[PDB]
C-alpha cells in the first residue's frame, strides 16, 4: 500500500505563478521500474557533423551505478529501421580529466555515420539508438534506447541555423489543457493538437511554460 | 574637392563636410574596369592622397570620400587603407560596389528606399531599415544620396525622417542634390532662359537629368 500526501500550496508555488488554472493532484502517470543493481543510470547522446553534413559522429555518453567490474561493457548500436549502420562496444573508464584520474564508471562511444538522413520538422528522420549494458562474454543486464535525430542547432553570425540552414520558426505557444480532465494529458489529445498543428503550417511549439 | 575657400566657410559657418576624391568612371563596363587596375592604381592615389595633404587641417571635413561611382576595385581598398593610416581622425566612406563594402566605414548607400528591397544582382539596393540588420552588420548607414529632387519632387521625403528619428544607426543622409545645373542661354530678343543637356547642340546628351 502507498500512501501519498499532495499539498495544493507549497514554496515551489512562489515558482507557479503561470497564467492557468490552478489546480493540484496525481496529475500525471504513475510508475514502478525495475532496475538491476547494476545498471545504466544516465545516458547522452550527441550528434557532430562535417561541413556540409554528410559526416556524422554520433557520440553516447553512458554512467553506470552498482557493481563495477572489468568484465563490464557497453554497446551502443544505431539502427535505420531493420538495419543496423553502425556499433561501438568499450569497457568502462573514460579518458583522465584531471589529477584524480577519469570516470571508471563512465564510457563514451563514438560511432562513425556516413551520409546520415537528417531531422527536421520537415522531414522528421529517425534513427534507433540501443544502449546495452553487458558482460563483456556476451550477457545483457539491461539496455535502455531512445530515437536519435540527426541535427545540428547553432547561432551563426547572427542566425539560428538548423543543418546549416536558417530556420523560419511558425511557432505556437501550448499549454497542457483539457477542458473535461484538467491538466491530465493522454496520447489521443496530444495527437490531435500535433496534427491540427502541423495541418496548419505549424513547425514549432513553445512548452508554457513548464 | 571643392574651391579652397568653401571649407573655411564650412569651418567659420558650421557645417560638416564630406570631401570626395575626383575619381569617378561610372561609364566604364563593368564601373570597376579602372578601378580594379594596378596600372590606375598610381593616378587614383594622387587624387586621394593630394585631397587629403590639402584638407587635412579643416574642422568641418569630418568624412573622407574615395569617389564616386567607381564600382569597387582593389585600389580603393588600398587608398582607404593609406587614408586610415595617415589620418586616423575622420572615418573613410565610400559607395561603389554595393555601399557596404571593405572599402567603406559606413553604409552609405544611394537611393535605397525606406521600407522597400531592390535587390539587384550583386550591389542590391536593401530597405535601409533592413539594411542595417543583416547577419554580421554593425556599421552606421548614411545615405550618400537620397531623396532625387528631380522637377516635381521630395515625395516621401517625411518618411525618410521618420525612420531617421526611430532607428539609433540611421544617421540621415544627403540629398540629391542641392542646385540645378541649368545653364542661361539667349533667345532672338536677348531674352535669358534656362537651358539642359542638348541645347548648345550637345549629342548625345541626357536632357533634364542635369537638373
Ligand atoms: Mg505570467
Ligand atoms: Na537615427
Ligand atoms: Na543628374
Amino acid at each position: 500500500r502507498l500512501a501519498v500526501m499532495v499539498l495544493r500550496w507549497s514554496d515551489g508555488s512562489y515558482l507557479e505563478d503561470q497564467d492557468m488554472w490552478r489546480m493540484s493532484g496525481i496529475f500525471r502517470d504513475v510508475s514502478l521500474l525495475h532496475k538491476p543493481t547494476t545498471q545504466i543510470s544516465d545516458f547522452h547522446v550527441a550528434t557532430r557533423f562535417n561541413d556540409d553534413f554528410s559526416r556524422a559522429v554520433l557520440e553516447a555518453e553512458v554512467q553506470m551505478c552498482g557493481e563495477l567490474r572489468d568484465y563490464l561493457r557497453v554497446t551502443v548500436s544505431l539502427w535505420q529501421g531493420e538495419t543496423q549502420v553502425a556499433s561501438g562496444t568499450a569497457p568502462f573508464g573514460g579518458e583522465i580529466i584531471d589529477e584524480r584520474g577519469g570516470y571508471a564508471d563512465r564510457v563514451t562511444l563514438r560511432l562513425n555515420v556516413e551520409n546520415p538522413k537528417l531531422w527536421s520538422a520537415e522531414i522528421p528522420n529517425l534513427y534507433r539508438a540501443v544502449v546495452e549494458l553487458h558482460t563483456a562474454d556476451g550477457t545483457l543486464i539491461e539496455a535502455e534506447a531512445c530515437d536519435v535525430g540527426f541535427r545540428e542547432v547553432r547561432i551563426e553570425n547572427g542566425l539560428l541555423l538548423l543543418n546549416g540552414k536558417p530556420l523560419l520558426i511558425r511557432g505556437v505557444n501550448r499549454h497542457e489543457h483539457h477542458p473535461l480532465h484538467g491538466q491530465v494529458m493522454d496520447e489521443q489529445t496530444m495527437v490531435q493538437d500535433i496534427l491540427l498543428m502541423k495541418q496548419n503550417n505549424f513547425n514549432a511549439v513553445r512548452c508554457s511554460h513548464y | 574637392p571643392n574651391h579652397p575657400l568653401w571649407y573655411t566657410l564650412c569651418d567659420r559657418y558650421g557645417l560638416y563636410v564630406v570631401d570626395e576624391a575626383n575619381i569617378e568612371t561610372h561609364g566604364m563596363v563593368p564601373m570597376n574596369r579602372l578601378t580594379d587596375d594596378p596600372r590606375w592604381l598610381p593616378a587614383m592615389s594622387e587624387r586621394v592622397t593630394r585631397m587629403v595633404q590639402r584638407d587635412r587641417n579643416h574642422p568641418s571635413v569630418i568624412i573622407w570620400s574615395l569617389g564616386n561611382e567607381s564600382g569597387h576595385g582593389a585600389n580603393h581598398d588600398a587608398l582607404y587603407r593609406w587614408i586610415k593610416s595617415v589620418d586616423p581622425s575622420r572615418p573613410v566612406q565610400y559607395e561603389g560596389g554595393g555601399a557596404d563594402t571593405t572599402a567603406t566605414d559606413i553604409i552609405c548607400p544611394m537611393y535605397a528606399r525606406v521600407d522597400e528591397d531592390q535587390p539587384f544582382p550583386a550591389v542590391p539596393k536593401w530597405s535601409i531599415k533592413k539594411w542595417l540588420s543583416l547577419p554580421g552588420e554593425t556599421r552606421p548607414l548614411i545615405l550618400c544620396e537620397y531623396a532625387h529632387a528631380m522637377g516635381n519632387s521630395l515625395g516621401g521625403f517625411a518618411k525618410y525622417w521618420q525612420a531617421f528619428r526611430q532607428y539609433p544607426r540611421l544617421q540621415g543622409g544627403f540629398v540629391w542634390d542641392w542646385v540645378d545645373q541649368s545653364l542661361i542661354k539667349y533667345d532672338e530678343n536677348g531674352n535669358p532662359w534656362s537651358a539642359y543637356g542638348g541645347d548648345f547642340g550637345d549629342t548625345p546628351n541626357d536632357r533634364q537629368f542635369c537638373m
